[PDB]
């Protein structure tokens, strides 16, 4: 008998079975409706001080695998979820969730209500947590350490998940057939981007090169002088965990890069750095959106697409200035997806279009970059 | 789970094809696929309360008979399953023979294995800790009972006693990150409780019959949908009961209230539980809650309309016989033979030809 | 491992219980365990290569047969171990049959799932390196040519190929902690040989019969140490090969040197690749010794003693007619029928009563 | 594949496989030819900086368990093996050899020819080797690290595991029955006992406790006046690793010991210290002893005993103190094995009459010893 133990701010504990490391985490803990894709999940920067818990009870069905990494490391602060399986069921699996787990030492907890504690989040709104997995779990250490985290609030993680130096990235994406190509030769790929790590996922990577762009991967605060230097077909800026709010360095180097005729293109924490370069204002949501079933209108063509979601921040749609248009926007609730400025090549996406995991719905919004830049190059 | 009739049909081919054979269908759900599972396999309304044996332990000949079973597919072969992890065939044996993903195998081998722990503890063994370990797997009273060496009552009783009672959860489309006002609900052992039944109004119980088969068809479910539709209208709450996927009675805007579930004893009881309804009726859904009136009057189950004593009275044979007598009516000859002997000199009494009820 | 003889005794309850039923043994000695049962197995002169199959794969009553020999042991035991893990049956349900410690289970059935490996790729999967992992587990080239569908002396030329053969080591009592004067060896495929052959003498090497049967008693061992004794007398570095714990034979003291080995071509044609004598005795060692004859003579040893010919010669029941003829002797009326009425009619020719030879 | 790799000072190479952690270990390499009793050897601390080869191939049939510890701590620097079972089969059995190794952080290989190795250490003397377990295991690095090992002779090791502070031990012997019992109440114990941890193995203190004596377990460096002061019924003096000759601190307090009429006795590494406080000089032998299958004789009663081995050093019976009677020999290569003081209540041993693992023979030992503390008493 492994004990493991959660509990929240509010002193509402959860009691399960240790599946992972020995330990405790800390963090928010937020609600992931994806029926799939949990390794990618993990492996999601965006999730960094963030304790996840997983709405589909059978978490690990298909064990783990290299390809499915989105990053270099598991960044999540936990793991919560209702069933872990007793096998992976995979001709793609090379170690169980556990294992993995454990190896990236990771604190996580299987057999608890996920439902309620799911309830509780969408009803309350997020909340921080604590999780401790070991021989006799201390309730009220738990709820200690719970009550002591700061606050994703006004916390900006980027800089804490961004590269220390920078670097080019060539490659493309996985096929089933092909799996992980090789990279591409830096003379095979048309354009050259420069993406801004904010805790950049791979896959964005590699659906930016898949379209013929070569990267330059450029730490977080880098200036946007440096940048410039560099002679940019369009600059990008990814995801990330934390507040985008007290992201002040990349804020202001947005602005530089907004003077400019450069074209650039924003993904989740992106789109709000974008934003917020624009004048606009940032809200944290009551409890967010993280799953890969969010429907989200493209106004302008009055079409729907079902989307990957991993925020809790959001942009305020009642603070845009007015060279900031509304692209898209959620057929969940209301909030705000998408934005483009009237008058510069520049456009962001509050979701992910480039998945992984889920529905590649959202990928055309590359292609719109793509277009910017082509056409940049025209000039 | 499909349900078959092959029983109706002695001569044809029984294996399963790419052509169905089956009759009906019934649906489970539950919080785990082994949960799930035992689930559907209680309300399938064949005699199983789970994965009982169909072969022997101690028959030399079992392993042939399961291996036929598994390496083509009847209507049995879930149960040939399980009976192959008792016999001691691996899982990838078993898949070998299969092809059923190992991920559905690797569970039922774990059920097996605790029915084990069960069979070797009995009544004694089941503390509330495993008990309950018991329940989230799916596992029935009667099954747990039959492997216990006890009254399924027993084990139930043991639940009231540890204050073991599954709790409902809901159906929502998207995982509880929306709120619900429809009550369609499930059974799962689990902490939090969803049903938040009304203390408001006089409650009405409808019973339905399961998965289809021949004999209880849409027939019985076309009573148990209009049972709900014209007492809701007459303003009564109505719930219904049925676990059957491809009905009107299992569509949640049939009654104010649905609970997708097993329609068994203890399934209702649990229902009953916590719903404490005005009446419940047994009389519209066929032979599945048929055969429940009587256990349920006696748990205290509110039962309304014709009595199940009546109702005995009627189906018994010899209840019967007597009050058609007392009525002064026209019935056949009849006569109830033990030996083969015996029957030949009572059917020359009766005369021929002959009906032969067993 | 035990040697039985029950074919010889028709009408006998062949279980085994705790009256002795065996006639003999043979014994095997291996760096590990698997490699010791094996070439155990292959030296028991029942035919066995090691674990070669009982039941066939697709027999759907295979499994009965199987769980039957496991559960009541025959001397067939050891080879339908395998052929359950063959069959999908787990080390657990072979232990609940057998009570037969999982520790030696375990090493079974790893070897069941090497030898579905060679049967896979085939002679062509074969490598250098895999080969050798074989070996070390005791896989004979015998065992490993059926699996791989080629003859024996495929295998055995694979291995010259790869310069894969065996190291020998010595027995000492004590663990390798002091030095032996002795030379009572076995093979094993390991690093550092302990061989150390003299190219001093001229050697005789003798060939013992294996494990006692009816038939094959100690009268061939006694002839065994005989040529031993005198030939050692007579000055000749003598060689004794044998895997009978039994006899004189594997005494140390009988011989120069001993080689406790399968009495295998495989196993002496790699003892000759190194002593390199200058003679082979296989006509004292009963039929096991004489059976290898040809082959050796044919890889190339330096058999002495009546040819293999002539012993074939001799046994060759056709061969022998015509010899006697030449020799204008008197041999009963013989024939050699293919059919039943053929032989009524042949029978008739030659005289009852007749002595009918399989 | 997992590799390992074994390489001696010589150059000698052993290829194998690795079944321990990842890492590299070095340390004298030494053979030992218990097959059975592996766990209590690897956590005998006297093979502490030694790389214990098993003559035994299959090692790991019975698993571990927590009883059959010798000590806090695997000792052993490594382990040197031929085959690792595919299970532990016993029902005392806990968790396997392979996951125990990891545990406890102990580099491992399996695969080898020790055969090979045995006869190696036997004809040329013991040797300093490096074992590398890893993704491509460097030879060359490990022959460097097996090359620069110091080497036992002349290292004191008994000050490295050594208690920090003094204490007590009154726990018994394990029986199958009962298990390890319940460490006993001291007025439960008639002698008061006082032990130099020089690396002491339990089951030495167990026996010790099972004959009556509570135990009050010192610090190798401990000062034979602050012993003294102790009142001890007798005095006692462990088993323990490298050389004993650069244990002055020892050596000087047991010269103290020795002007007094307090009982004193010594095993293995106790035995040596002993000997050269009264004079004695110590050698280190070849390859030593380590198996429990070694005959010593008592040569006053001139009977034999089968005896569990472990050392490496020897007292030269050439240069005896006149003080010093010669009480065992081994029957083996005629080597040092006890001794007597003629003049004081002090004796000692070279093997291990507490066994564990081994033969039980030469547990009358300590009989002796509590011989000598009685008539103590009685004075
Ligand atoms: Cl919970
Ligand atoms: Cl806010
Ligand atoms: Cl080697
Ligand atoms: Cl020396
Ligand atoms: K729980
Ligand atoms: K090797």
């Amino acid at each position: 008998i492994k004990s493991a133990l959660l509990v929240l701010e509010d002193g509402t504990q959860f009691h399960g079975r240790a599946i992972g490391a020995t330990g405790s985490a800390v963090g928010e803990v937020v609600f992931n409706t994806s029926m799939t894709g949990y390794q990618e999940i993990l492996t999601d920067p965006s999730y960094s001080r963030q304790i996840v818990t997983l709405t589909y009870p059978h978490i690990g069905n298909v064990g783990t695998n290299d390809a499915d990494e989105e990053s270099s490391q598991v960044h999540a602060q936990g793991l919560v979820i209702r069933d872990l399986p007793l096998i992976a069921s995979n001709f793609r699996n090379t170690e169980d969730l556990s294992s993995y787990l454990k190896r990236h030492n990771i604190v996580a907890i299987a057999d608890i209500d996920t439902r309620k504690l799911t309830r509780l989040l969408r009803e309350k709104g997020a909340q921080n947590g604590c999780i401790i997995a070991g021989d006799n779990p201390d309730a009220a250490l738990a709820l200690e350490k719970a009550r002591a985290f700061p606050g994703l609030n006004g916390m900006d993680l980027a800089k804490e998940v961004t590269t220390a130096e920078a670097y080019s990235w060539t490659q493309g994406s996985w096929t089933l057939t092909g799996g992980l190509p090789e990279a591409k030769k830096e003379d095979e790929l048309p354009f050259h981007v420069v993406a801004y790590d904010f805790g950049a996922k791979r896959n964005i990577l590699r659906m930016l090169v898949d379209r013929g762009c070569r990267l330059t991967i450029v730490p977080a605060q880098t200036s946007a002088e440096d940048v410039l230097k560099m002679n940019p077909d369009g600059i990008f800026l990814s995801n990330g965990p934390g507040d985008p709010a007290p992201c002040d360095y990349a804020i202001t180097a947005i602005q530089k890069f907004l003077e400019t005729d450069i074209p650039v293109f924003g993904i989740c924490l992106g789109h709000q750095l974008l934003a917020l370069a624009s004048g606009a204002k940032t809200v944290k949501m009551k409890f967010g959106h993280h799953g890969g079933n969010h429907p989200v209108k493209d106004v302008e063509k009055n079409v729907v697409m079902i989307t990957a979601q991993n925020h809790g921040f959001a942009v305020d749609e009642a603070t845009l200035p007015a060279n900031l248009r509304v692209t898209h926007k959620s057929l969940f609730d209301g909030t705000l997806q998408g934005i483009h400025r009237t008058d510069k090549p520049a456009f962001s996406f509050q979701g992910h279009p480039e998945a992984s995991p889920g529905p590649h719905d959202a990928a055309p919004l590359f292609d719109h970059f793509i277009e910017l830049i082509e056409q940049y190059r025209k000039t | 789970i499909p349900r078959f009739n092959f029983e109706k049909f002695a001569g044809a081919n029984d294996r399963l094809t790419t052509q169905m054979k089956s009759v009906g269908e019934v649906m489970a759900i539950g919080r785990t696929q082994q949960e799930s599972l035992q689930k559907a396999l209680r309300g399938l309304e064949v005699g199983a309360t789970g994965f009982d044996p169909k072969v022997s332990l101690d028959d030399p000949e079992a392993l042939t008979k399961i291996r036929r079973e598994l390496k083509d597919a009847g209507a049995d072969r879930i149960w040939y399953i399980a009976d192959a992890f008792r016999a001691g065939l691996s899982v990838d044996g078993v898949f070998n023979l299969t092809n059923i993903d190992r991920w559905f195998l690797v569970q039922i081998e774990e059920l097996v294995r605790l029915e084990e722990k069960v069979a070797e503890v009995g009544i004694t063994g089941l503390n509330a800790d495993f008990l309950r370990q018991l329940k989230r797997k799916g596992f029935a009273d009667a099954r747990l009972a039959k492997l216990a060496g006890v009254r399924e009552a027993e084990i139930r009783k043991l639940r009231d006693q540890y204050d073991l009672h599954p709790v409902y959860k809901r159906v929502d489309t998207c995982a509880a990150e929306f709120a619900t006002d429809t009550a369609y609900m499930y059974s799962t052992y689990e902490e939090e409780c969803e049903a938040n039944p009304s203390t408001d109004r006089e409650k009405i119980m409808v019973l339905g019959g399961g998965p289809n088969r021949i004999g209880q068809g849409i027939e019985f479910d076309y009573c148990c949908v209009h049972a709900s539709l014209a007492l809701r209208e007459d303003g009564y709450e109505t719930i219904m009961v049925n676990c059957n996927p491809e009905t009107v009675s299992t569509d949640y805007d049939t009654s104010d209230r649905l609970y997708f579930e097993p329609v068994t004893l203890e399934d209702v009881l649990e229902i009953v539980r916590i719903e404490k309804p005005k009446g419940v009726i047994v009389q519209y859904g066929g032979q599945t809650p048929l055969k429940l009136a009587r256990a349920l009057e006696a748990a205290g189950v509110p039962v309304i309309g014709t009595s199940p004593d009546a109702i005995d009275r009627a189906e018994d044979r010899e209840r019967f016989q007597h009050a058609v007598e007392r009525l002064k009516l026209k019935q056949p000859a009849n006569a109830t033979v033990t030996a083969i002997e015996m029957a030949v000199e009572k059917a020359k009494e009766i005369g021929y030809p002959l009906v032969v009820r067993p």
